């Protein structure tokens, strides 16, 4: 270990989740979840996309839209009626929102 | 399983097949209306 | 496009709203085609229609 | 066809290949061959770049 | 300007200090410490192989 | 709650609209969608917006 | 057989469809139809496709 | 490992996932396996395989 600076791992001062592509989950490894066809990608969950093509990219960003409202309904519950900017007390510095950057 | 192969010059892949039973009913009790059910056993839906 | 779910086919009754496709990308559409009609005809004639 | 598709990559040179999966049933059989990975476009995407 | 040549748009973006997440509950909502699906069947019945 | 909440049959989160028919003026540009909310569902417009 | 098998009232043996709606993306095509199967009808989807 | 909390072994069915093993830093597996040897066979003689 040679090394000093900041512990992601402790202290928690992560900045490598802009990083990540997609993820799969699949129980059994067949049934793949959640399936039932939630997303615009039921095989995945594509957190940014390369190339527009359909242009599943929100926020004027790269990001999808699936993985977008994910986000905010796992940290706000906001999504079904609505992306608005979620109350101040919510958003601590270990949110979503208040370290996305576009 | 372990499959031992010729060595190639290149990547490949090992295109394997679980033969199944991936059967479907259709169900079309009204008018406009399709309701049906699908069923892969084994491999349910993957593996996990 | 086919075994996409990026891209599946819908299939539903306009008052049942509910898709009766379900396409896994697990499923290969295509070969199964290929050899479902060498198993019926004589995959050596030629047919335009279908190219 | 009644069966479900799997790759594994198999390294350049490689020899061996193992692999892991379990069933909680009983299928039919097993069928097998070998792909390129250049002749072997990536599915499940609406695009692929390579 | 009338001196600009032709370009390119790129996009991306940055999240630090946070961590993705991605609950198990049937609408990705937050309606409980214990979850929904955390507490169906399908589940506490039989185990199962993540992957 | 494990029940009266989530539907267990598969249906889409959000759904995407293409338009039926759609005018481009030398000002102004019109396009007209066939928004359909399936049975046995709800939609909150505060949810929808134009892509 | 002169009896239960054919209509003696007029009818098409081949119907054609228009798309209601049509989107033309970067690398990909998708069209929508109202496949509509008028009374004391019967489609075998075999016989269909799409031009 | 034994009487250790920290690396308690486990075997439970994969359906029942409740481990049937309750180790107790308290208790004292391994003295305990000695002196039972000692008790049903003569603890003069050598056995490879156990060492």
């Amino acid at each position: 270990f040679t090394y000093s600076g900041t512990i992601p791992y402790l202290d928690g001062t992560f900045y490598l989740s802009h990083t990540f592509r997609k993820v799969a989950i699949q129980f059994d490894s067949s049934v793949t979840w959640p399936g039932n066809d939630r997303l615009l990608t039921p095989n995945e969950f594509e957190i940014k996309i390369s190339v527009d093509g359909e242009g599943y990219n929100v926020a004027q960003s790269n990001m999808t839209k699936d993985w977008f409202l994910v986000q905010m309904l796992a940290n706000y519950n906001i999504g079904y009626q609505g992306y608005h900017l979620p109350p101040d007390y919510k958003d601590r510095t270990f949110s979503f929102l208040h370290n996305f950057i576009p | 399983m372990t499959f031992e192969m010729d060595p190639i010059n290149e990547p490949t892949l090992l295109y394997v097949l679980f033969e199944v039973f991936d059967v479907a009913r259709v169900h079309q009790p009204h008018r406009g209306v399709i309701e049906v059910v699908y069923l892969r056993t084994p491999f349910s839906a993957g593996n996990a | 496009y086919y075994n996409s779910g990026g891209n599946l086919g819908v299939l539903a009754g306009q008052s049942s709203q509910l898709n009766a496709v379900v396409d896994l990308q697990d499923r290969n559409t295509e070969l199964s085609y290929q050899m479902l009609l060498a198993n019926t005809t004589d995959r050596s004639r030629y047919f335009s229609m279908w190219n | 066809l009644s069966a479900a598709n799997m790759l594994y990559p198999i390294p350049p040179n490689a020899t061996q290949l193992p692999i892991p999966s379990r069933n909680w049933a009983a299928f039919r059989g097993w069928s097998l061959t070998r792909l390129k990975q250049r002749e072997t476009p990536a599915l499940g995407s609406p695009f692929d770049p390579y | 300007d009338p001196r600009h040549a032709l370009r390119d748009p790129e996009r991306k973006f940055l999240c630090d200090r946070t961590l993705w997440r991605i609950p198990f509950s049937s609408n990705f909502m937050s309606m409980g410490s214990l979850t929904d699906l955390g507490q169906n069947l399908l589940y506490a019945n039989a185990a199962h192989a993540l992957d | 709650p494990t029940h009266d909440v989530t539907t267990e049959r598969s249906q889409r989160l959000q759904l995407r609209f293409v338009p039926v028919d759609r005018e481009d003026t030398q000002y102004s540009y019109k396009t007209r969608f066939q928004l359909a909310v399936g049975d046995n569902r709800v939609l909150d417009m505060a949810s929808t917006y134009f892509d």
